């Protein structure tokens, strides 16, 4: 029940991508404020959604924020809830947390590193794959109601979606796929006014050198740049810190994430 | 009742499941849920109808056996054996007398004749081979043969429940070895995994190859110990590898057959054997209604009949004219 | 909630118990305080300061950061080809920072129960919001954080799910900023890229095989603990050791140690170092004949 | 007698079967029976107890959980396979024109047992068992002495084949396949045969592939290498060829006597035939002369097929009678099976 | 009978003893505490139990993970039991009695002598090596040619000073269960540090050591559960351990685990394997079978026959006896067997000569 | 004293009566397969002396593999417009529960009410699961409910013959299914949905669209063009994405850009060093 997330304005302050901010706004806000514009044109919402990575970030994030900001409403799911134990019984708890799920109107279920509980049946393993499926059975069926359905949002997210299995990488269950881009010139500054927050610096600044160095970067890896530096000025014993001393810092950071890089190519 | 029900009152009475019999009298009690028990005599039933395995009534205060009851043990493996097969006697066999005089002086001489091995000068058969592309008849055969053989047949794999019933670190086929034996002696059969997948035997030799050890190990008993002799196989198969069943077997000692494809002889009285058990008139010709299907496999034969029976199953009618029996032919020609 | 005493079938409820479960759950390991500090690393005394400073500096300096908006590293990767002292440095700095230290292991956390290590996080990052730092380390991220390519599932499924929901609850929840947590690799061929985040690993340092200077060190440095020999220029043994492990100028002293029983004598000489130096490495024990 | 009607009361009438967990040294023997419970059983009557062992059918009273004796156990399905003997019914006399291969290894499946006094005062020994290999019957050609070593002591066969077996591997209730057999008299000859580990169509279900089965392999040594066992459990081994055991395996065992057995010549094709036939002939009259002559050359296993073959075609006579436009004509069907694949080379 | 008498005849004292202690079923884990009197305890039966302590056992006695007696009527704890494990698995870890003593030894010197002095040493004189301290190292490792394996294990059970010592083979801890040799590896040394002086072992490394990453699908991933969580379990400062465990495999594979063991683990010895002048000391040991003539020239043989160990020169002096009782004779000359051990060794080599080269090569 | 019998059992039926799904009219121009059709489902529901003359025994089995692409679910429905019949719908796992007792009841109580109740139709989705075969412990119950398949499947000769009942199968994967499960003379026919492949393109991009707003000025010439050449397929529900899209709007009439946005995201093709022979 306490699963809280702001925005609204921080949900659009994430810069980027500008049009993906546009898509879950009417999607997952707007049917409760405004149901009748999909029903009188005829159209219907979609019942379910993909968000993949780390092609940047933002995975979580753009489902998240958008999650309480339909309402206070929203249930959270963790992946460590499934497996539960041998003779696992939360095949009625993935029911009775769906069951609490419809408490909440209109409600939103979200699914999280699914790259272990969506284990695939292409090389048959152990047993354990089956009771994946079973858990997987508890998903789709009060889903797949005779319940509460097109109000429903469901999202589910995972590392590469080669996990899904022929069911799962079909529309339906999960409907839309979105994948993170990089941000532009002149909108550099844009995101940077958002990452400014609760550090601060010196009056006379231009940060257009600070987030250059650091290209393809986690919003929080940028927010680590600007702490980085800002614990290089502890070292200085002064309040702020000159832009030279700064790059220093931001530039070899920066370059030492880049050879940790590896494994961004995933799967379409 | 009222004093009967007094004793059944306090806890009830169970039902038990002894494992094994002492001669001590103490008999041990097993419940299914619950783990298992044992009590001291406890006799009632004489004894000689005590067995293990076998289900029996428990006594809620005693704990003891009050009556003998009947189990099923051969009833779950025979009932997977009937699902495999119909009946299917010598009179739901025909086209394949060439190849019935074959088998048979294998199939009935243990059964039988033994004691003119020693003046015949052979020893008892490993089994037999049947490999053609199908085609049916071979699977009919099994228990045709060996239904006025008077000896039971019993089938074949999956198996499939076995793997618990029979342990998983258990041997498996040799612990089928011990089923055929447990039965009353009987025949066996290779039905089917035998796919087009690629070509391999790659996926049937969990059904066939290690059950082709079965054959050996239990002819092996038969001669050595136990009794009393007739067990015997006949294998199903198509093309190709069966040249490595015959790399396994050095021809010793195989009886020859070659499973035929659907031929002249075949498909005459095949015929009319599946028109025993449907109400039909004579004036059907069985000669050149056959041998205008030169080809097509032996399950045709049925496909034929029953297939093409959903169109007289139109008309409302338990007959049609001739002018369908022509479009009974005329539906299985294009899938030629 | 749950825990509460209620009698027999009488059920009655008294009071309401806390806190919490279960056994070795609910604390994994209790340790007290290192026998070694700090101090026990030559030559790395440039990169022990941005591992001191991120568990140090939220503590004392936490005032200074609501001044300048500074947030404190949460995760650190330390990662070197084995032996780097390593899990020595890092457990080392918690015994003068009075850091109440807890032990832990990645494959610890996979059960044949389904469903353990993964529960794991829910008790313990709950008992990271409940204390202050203290500490807690983990090693062996690398392996744990296998995803393969094709899944599922590896043989580390229960902690891959919970490394990525010990990232998790730093991403969606921000109280989870209390009680930095520290991560160690032995490789870093496997690295999962959602690693990057504030609360998710942020400072790492390559360790490469240290220096002639520090190789130098760090072997006397091993040997503070115990008897150091005279007569020794401590330049040889430096120059002579190329690519040689930390761990294995112990083992120097060692094989110099061991031999100084059938010598006789507890004494050892300058010229011993570089026999057990060039003892271990490279290789053993063979000799280059044949090859012209 | 008296203690038949003495104990009952103390133990029964009724009571349970339970399991064994542990055992204490304050008497307390815990036990453990279905489902997950234990208890602190302190009972000093007719143990025992340490012929027990844990996992042991133990008895649980009712009154009140506690362990009065013990009565057997079967036990599992696994042992109602072999059922013993297996007697000598592979006869010398069904075997013959092998010499020189024949007097070496006699002695070698002869050496324990009888002769101990030599034996004994040698004290390092070769309580390896054997090693066989070779195709079709090299490994079934030593076969028959193991059928002789079932007129005493006992004998022991183990089909090996390919996919059947596959438990985990670890071979866990193999080795008790291995142990019970050796429980009902402890002398012992164990025998493998047919490894097709090299000839293999695919994997079996979930194991492997490739190394897994190297790996089950490499226990297979760890068991056999091994550690710790003493006496027999006489190991041999047979395939059809062995490119399996690792220069490691083969120097515990079977560093001394291996075996290979050449093609069969006219020699031993003739003592083959003929004492193949000694218990039976088809039509007496059979004379070898002309059998190896016409056929030239095949190894004697098909010889007996032709002869199975030809009382089989006589048999639609119903005994006794030869054609010699069909015998020549169904001589042909086997006499073409080997002139299909006459060359090689000149194999040479 | 008569032994059976007294003792059924015992239950009468029994059933007056069996009332106390009849109600500790079952073995209850406990969890956590808010105050000294009251702890929470869960039992295999699923449900968990909050209750105090019988006045008959002290508080501080009870820890986090106790397993202690129950008095099912009150609930109250009972009497602590030591073991909370295992299920199963222990009758083929554990390894009792000695064989195989030091006079086995094929004439290795340096070789068993550096790996006596890493394990008899410190615990037959453990004030030795602490006042010589440094400290000793924390482990060891065997593999190389095949002679001599296994046998240099079974060396320092018959060598053993005071109590039997922890044997494990790789294929016994495969799954089925996983997370066993985690809580197997965490208990027998704390088993150990009561009474000390037991070593842990494990053998053949290298099938289970499969490093390191492949495509998919795994695969080698799962064989990571042995290599990885063994080698951190080895990994430990406690102490670690104190017996200095041990290692044997075959090939030095893989890479992964090879590496490891030098940033913890020390002793890395290659066989050797007999020297040509030291395959006569398997030659001498063998002397003292059957009947040996004095005419017999051991220096001669031991040319003739090279990388042949102990395992293969065994079956020189069993051929020996071999043909003596196949030719009726009674002892073996030199010239008998070595005209059959020619025929040993170049015959065993049509198939395949036993080289160690192409197996990691 | 027993049942009546019987109450029955949990969980539920029908539901499937809503309406509405699908019109059986799109197969009305051919006849050819209606007539087979028309003989295999409404003469085998209620029919009785038209078998006994012409002897054939009509089977029970339905077995439909096959998906992708979905299929199934819509010819169930539809059969809900054909006839009327108790409809028992559930999952391969909804009987899995924390005691072995149970389970053969559960089963038996499902298919005792389609010999008491006609007609009856009965729907197990994908029961391949429990098709999978392991001896262990904990995976024993998970055996259990095997047998358990293999308990009602020694139930479905108990209908034989011939009243009543009407067994619809439907799997995934039939790959882990055993042998004796496909066999003949308990499941005797094996419908294989075909792949969509060229076929099934052009009549799931309408049954779409007419469930989209019109699409009266969206002119579907150009989206069955280019759209069609990136489809994976990725075919049946792609196109409710095509809709999925129309929310993104925005718009009134879904815009030209928003249905050529849908289908190039999934699935890229990479393209022309080789197949350029065409
Ligand atoms: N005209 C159509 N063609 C194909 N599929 C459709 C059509 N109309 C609806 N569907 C789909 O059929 C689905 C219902 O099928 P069902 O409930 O049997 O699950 P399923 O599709 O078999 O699941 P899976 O594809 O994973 O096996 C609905 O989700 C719907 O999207
Ligand atoms: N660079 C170094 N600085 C200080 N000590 C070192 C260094 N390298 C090795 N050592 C010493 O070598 C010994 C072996 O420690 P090692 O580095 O193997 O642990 P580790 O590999 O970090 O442990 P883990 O694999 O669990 O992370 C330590 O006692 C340590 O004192
Ligand atoms: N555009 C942004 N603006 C502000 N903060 C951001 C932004 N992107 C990321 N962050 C910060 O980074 C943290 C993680 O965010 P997010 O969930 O998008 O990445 P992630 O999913 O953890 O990474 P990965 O996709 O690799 O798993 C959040 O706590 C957030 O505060
Ligand atoms: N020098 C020697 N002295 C005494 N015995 C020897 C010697 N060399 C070999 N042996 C004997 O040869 C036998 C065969 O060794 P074995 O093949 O079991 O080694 P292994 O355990 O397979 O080696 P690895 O574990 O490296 O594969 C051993 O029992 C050993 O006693």
């Amino acid at each position: 029940m306490s699963h809280e997330d702001p925005g609204n304005v921080s949900y659009s302050e994430i810069g980027g991508l500008s049009e993906q901010i546009r898509e879950l706004r009417e999607v997952i806000e707007l049917p409760l404020t405004n149901p009748e514009l999909f029903q009188r044109v005829g159209i219907i919402p979609p019942k379910g959604c993909l968000l993949y990575g780390p092609p940047g970030t933002g995975k979580t994030l753009l489902a998240r924020a958008v999650a309480s900001q339909l309402d206070c409403n929203f249930l959270k799911v963790v992946s460590s809830s499934i497996v539960d134990k041998y003779i696992g019984e939360s095949a009625r708890l993935i029911r009775e947390m769906f069951n609490y799920a419809r408490d909440h109107q209109p409600c939103i279920i979200f699914m999280d590193e699914i790259d272990a509980i969506g284990g695939r049946r292409f090389s048959e393993g152990t047993s354990a794959d089956r009771e994946i499926q079973r858990t997987l059975m508890e998903l789709l069926n009060q889903m797949d109601g005779f319940d509460t359905l097109h109000r429903v949002k469901m999202i589910m997210a995972t590392n590469r979606p080669d996990t899904l299995d022929p069911a799962l990488l079909r529309p339906g269950r999960l409907d839309r796929k979105i994948h993170i881009d990089l941000p532009n010139e002149q909108a550099r500054l844009d995101i940077l006014k958002i990452h400014a927050g609760p550090i601060t610096k010196h009056g006379e600044i231009d940060y257009e050198a600070i987030v250059k160095l650091s290209d393809g970067f986690n919003g929080a890896d940028l927010r680590n740049v600007c702490t980085e530096a800002g614990m290089f000025a502890i070292r200085a014993d002064h309040d702020f810190v000159v832009q030279e001393d700064f790059m220093k810092a931001v530039r070899k950071v920066a370059d030492s994430k880049k050879l940790e890089s590896k494994l961004d190519y995933k799967p379409v | 009742l009222r004093e009967e029900l007094q004793l059944l009152q306090e806890q009830g009475s169970y039902v038990g499941e002894v494992v094994r019999a002492m001669d001590k009298k103490k008999v041990l009690v097993k419940v299914h849920p619950e783990g298992k028990f044992v009590v001291d005599v406890d006799k009632n039933i004489d004894i000689n109808d005590v067995t293990p395995n076998c289900r029996v009534a428990l006594r809620n205060d005693s704990y003891t056996l009050h009556k003998i009851l009947p189990n099923k043990v051969d009833p779950l493996v025979s009932l997977m054996m009937v699902e495999k097969v119909p009946d299917s006697t010598y009179e739901m066999i025909g086209g394949l007398d060439k190849q019935i005089k074959e088998i048979k002086e294998v199939i009935e001489l243990p059964v039988k004749h033994p004691e003119l091995f020693e003046a015949l000068g052979i020893a008892q058969p490993k089994g037999v081979l049947l490999y053609g592309p199908p085609g049916t008849g071979k699977t009919l055969l099994a228990r045709a043969v060996a239904h006025h053989t008077d000896c039971t047949f019993i089938r074949v794999s999956g198996s499939e429940l076995v793997q618990k019933f029979i342990g998983e670190g258990a041997r498996m086929v040799r612990e089928l070895f011990v089923m055929a034996r447990e039965h009353a002696p009987s025949i066996i059969f290779m039905d089917e995994i035998d796919s087009i997948g690629s070509s391999r035997l790659e996926g049937g030799s969990g059904g066939d190859s290690e059950v082709q050890r079965t054959m050996l190990e239990l002819l092996n008993q038969l001669d050595g110990f136990e009794a009393t002799k007739n067990i015997k196989v006949i294998m199903a198969t198509n093309r190709i590898d069966i040249l490595d069943s015959a790399l396994l077997r050095p021809g010793r000692i195989d009886r020859k057959i070659e499973f035929p494809p659907p031929n002249e002889e075949a498909r005459l009285d095949i015929l009319k054997i599946h028109s025993r058990k449907m109400n039909l008139t004579r004036g059907i010709n069985l000669r050149k209604i056959a041998e205008l299907m030169p080809g097509a496999s032996g399950a045709e034969v049925k496909g034929v009949c029953t297939e093409a029976g959903m169109y007289a199953l139109r008309e409302r009618r338990v007959h049609v004219t001739q002018e369908d029996f022509e479009m009974a032919v005329a539906k299985v020609m294009q899938k030629d | 909630g749950d825990l509460v005493g209620v009698n027999k079938d009488s059920y009655l409820i008294l009071e309401t118990l806390p806190t919490e479960y279960d056994s070795r759950v609910k604390a994994m390991e209790v340790d007290e305080r290192p026998t070694e500090q700090y101090s026990d690393i030559g030559g790395l005394d440039k990169q022990i300061q941005e591992l001191v400073e991120a568990i140090v500096l939220p503590m004392n300096h936490k005032e200074k950061f609501e001044n300048l908006g500074i947030q404190p590293p949460k995760g650190v990767l330390m990662y070197g080809p084995p032996g780097t002292g390593k899990t020595l440095l890092a457990r080392a700095c918690a015994a003068q920072t009075k850091a109440t230290f807890l032990k832990l292991a990645g494959p610890q956390l996979v059960q044949m129960f389904i469903g353990d290590g993964a529960k794991l996080v829910r008790d313990a990052f709950a008992l990271a919001k409940e204390k202050a730092p203290s500490i807690i380390f983990i090693d062996e991220l690398d392996a744990i954080g296998t995803k393969r390519f094709d899944s599922e599932k590896a043989g580390d499924r229960e902690v891959q799910r919970t490394m990525l929901e010990l990232l998790n609850q730093l991403d969606g929840f921000q109280p989870n900023t209390q009680v930095k947590v520290i991560a160690a690799t032995n490789r870093v061929d496997i690295l999962d890229p959602a690693l990057l985040r504030s609360g998710r690993l942020d400072r790492k340092i390559e360790f490469p095989m240290p220096n002639e200077e520090a190789r130098a060190r760090i072997m006397q440095i091993h040997s503070r603990k115990m008897n150091v020999s005279p007569d020794v220029n401590y330049e040889e043994l430096a120059r002579c050791t190329d690519d040689f492990n930390g761990a294995q100028c112990k083992a120097v002293c060692v094989e110099a140690g061991m031999i100084a029983l059938r010598r006789g004598a507890t004494e050892l000489t300058h010229e011993d170092y570089m026999e057990g130096i060039l003892e271990v490495q490279a290789k053993k024990k063979a000799n280059l004949q044949y090859y012209a | 007698e008296e203690e038949r009607s003495k104990v009952d009361d103390l133990r029964g009438t009724p009571m349970s079967v339970g399991t064994l967990e542990e055992i204490i040294d304050d008497n307390h023997a815990i036990v453990s029976t279905s489902v997950g419970s234990e208890h602190y059983v302190s009972i000093l009557s007719f143990v025992d107890k340490d012929l027990l062992e844990p996992g042991c059918s133990v008895l649980l009273n009712h009154k009140v959980h506690a362990v009065i004796g013990v009565l057997m156990d079967d036990t599992d399905p696994l042992v109602t396979v072999m059922k013993v003997e297996k007697a000598p019914q592979e006869t010398y006399a069904d075997i013959g024109g092998l010499d020189n291969q024949i007097q070496e290894i006699k002695e070698s499946v002869e050496l324990p047992l009888t002769h101990p006094e030599y034996y004994e005062e040698m004290g390092i020994k070769p309580p390896k068992g054997v090693i066989l290999y070779g195709p079709p019957g090299t490994g079934k050609t030593l076969l028959a002495k193991a059928v002789a070593n079932q007129t005493s002591a006992t004998f022991l066969r183990v089909v090996g084949s390919e996919l059947i077996q596959k438990y985990l591997g670890d071979g866990p209730k193999l080795v008790r396949e291995l142990f019970r057999v050796a429980e009902e008299h402890a002398p012992s000859i164990v025998f493998i045969d047919e490894i097709d580990a090299i000839g293999t169509k695919r994997y079996d279900s979930n194991s492997g592939g490739e190394r897994e089965i190297q790996r089950t392999m490499l226990e297979l040594l760890n068991q056999l290498d091994g550690f710790d066992s003493r006496g027999d459990v006489k190991v041999i081994m047979a395939t059809n060829r062995i490119e399996t055991l690792d220069p490691a395996l083969i120097r515990p065992g079977r560093i001394d006597r291996k075996i290979e057995f050449p093609l069969p010549d006219e020699k031993t094709k003739k003592r083959i035939f003929q004492i193949h036939t000694s218990r039976m002939t088809l039509a007496d009259d059979v004379t070898l002369d002309d059998l190896i002559m016409a056929k030239d050359d095949l190894s004697g296993a098909d010889i007996k097929a032709i002869c199975t073959e030809a009382g089989l075609m006589a048999l639609r006579e119903r005994r006794m009678k030869v054609t010699n436009e069909d015998f020549k004509k169904s001589k042909e069907n086997v006499l073409y099976k080997k002139q299909e694949g006459t060359p090689e080379g000149l194999y040479l | 009978a008569p032994p059976a008498l007294w003792d059924l005849a015992a239950d009468k004292q029994t059933l007056q003893s069996e009332q106390p202690l009849q109600v500790a079923r079952c073995t209850k884990i406990i969890n956590a505490d808010s105050e000294d009197p009251k702890y929470i305890i869960n039992v295999k039966q699923f449900a968990k139990f909050v209750v105090d302590l019988s006045d008959q056992v002290a508080p501080t006695d009870i820890e986090e993970g106790m397993r202690v007696g129950v008095d099912r009527n009150k609930y109250q704890i009972h009497i602590p039991l030591p073991p909370k494990i295992d299920p199963t698995v222990t009758m083929m870890q554990v390894e009792e009695k000695p064989d195989v003593t030091y006079s086995d030894v094929g004439g290795c010197k340096e070789q068993i002598e550096k790996l006596r002095e890493v394990v008899e040493t410190p615990l037959l004189h453990p004030e030795r090596f602490v006042n010589l301290g440094i400290e000793p190292p924390k482990g060891v490792l065997l593999f190389g040619p095949p002679g001599t394996g296994k046998t240099l294990c079974a060396r320092a059970v018959a060598n053993r000073t005071d109590a039997c010592f922890i044997r494990v083979i790789g294929s016994e801890l495969v799954q089925k269960y996983v997370g066993e040799g985690a809580r197997m590896v965490r208990e027998l040394f704390e088993m150990a540090r009561t009474k000390k002086a037991c070593l842990i072992f494990f053998d053949e490394i290298d099938a289970i050591g499969g490093a390191r990453f492949d495509d998919g699908a795994g695969g080698d991933n799962e064989v990571q559960r042995t290599m990885l969580e063994l080698i951190n379990q080895l990994d430990g400062f406690d102490p670690r351990g104190n017996i200095k465990v041990l290692m044997a495999t075959n090939r030095p594979d893989t890479l992964d685990p090879a590496l490891m063991r030098p940033g913890r683990l020390d002793r890395k010895i290659e066989f050797s394997l007999p020297d040509l002048e030291g395959r006569t000391h398997i030659f001498k040991i063998h002397a003292r079978s059957m009947s040996v003539e004095r005419d017999i020239r051991f220096e001669l043989l031991a040319r003739l026959c090279p990388n042949s160990t102990g395992a293969e020169i065994r079956s020189v002096c069993t051929e020996a006896g071999m043909f003596a009782i196949r030719a009726r004779r009674k002892i073996a000359t030199e010239k008998d067997f070595l005209e059959a051990v020619n025929k040993v060794i170049k015959s065993y080599a049509k198939f395949s000569a036993t080289p160690r080269y192409m197996t990691y090569n | 004293d027993v049942l009546p019998p019987e109450a029955d059992s949990s969980i539920m039926m029908l539901t499937s009566d809503q309406k509405p799904d699908v019109m059986y009219a799109d197969i009305g121009g051919m006849d050819i397969q209606k007539q087979e059709v028309r003989e295999a489902v409404e003469l085998p529901l209620t029919h009785f002396e038209l078998y006994k003359q012409i002897g054939i025994d009509p089977p029970r089995g339905v077995l439909m593999y096959g998906p992708p692409g979905c299929g199934k679910t819509m010819l169930a429905k539809a059969v809900a417009h054909h006839t009327t019949a108790a409809f028992i719908r559930v999952v391969g796992s909804e009987f899995v529960q924390k005691y072995l007792g149970e389970g053969p009841r559960m089963v038996r109580d499902v298919f005792r009410l389609a010999k008491e109740n006609a007609p009856a139709i009965i729907f197990i989705d994908e029961i391949d699961a429990i098709a999978t075969k392991r001896f262990d412990a904990q995976t024993g119950a998970d055996r259990e409910v095997q047998r358990i398949l293999l308990e009602l499947l020694n139930q479905m000769d108990g209908f034989d013959q011939n009243v009543n009942v009407k067994v619809i199968m439907a799997t995934n994967r039939a790959d882990t299914l055993d042998p004796a499960l496909l066999r003949p003379g308990r499941l005797d026919r094996k419908i294989e949905f075909p792949l969509p492949d060229r076929r099934q393109k052009r009549l799931i991009f309408s049954t779409i669209t007419s469930k989209m707003n019109l699409s009266e000025e969206v002119d579907l010439e150009d989206y069955v063009a280019r759209p069609d050449k990136i489809s994976g397929a990725d075919i049946n529900s792609i196109c409710q994405e095509s809709g999925m899209l129309a929310v993104r709007e925005n718009r009134y009439i879904v815009l030209a850009k928003d249905f050529e946005k849908a289908y190039k995201t999934v699935i890229k093709k990479d393209e022309q060093e080789h197949e350029f022979y065409k």
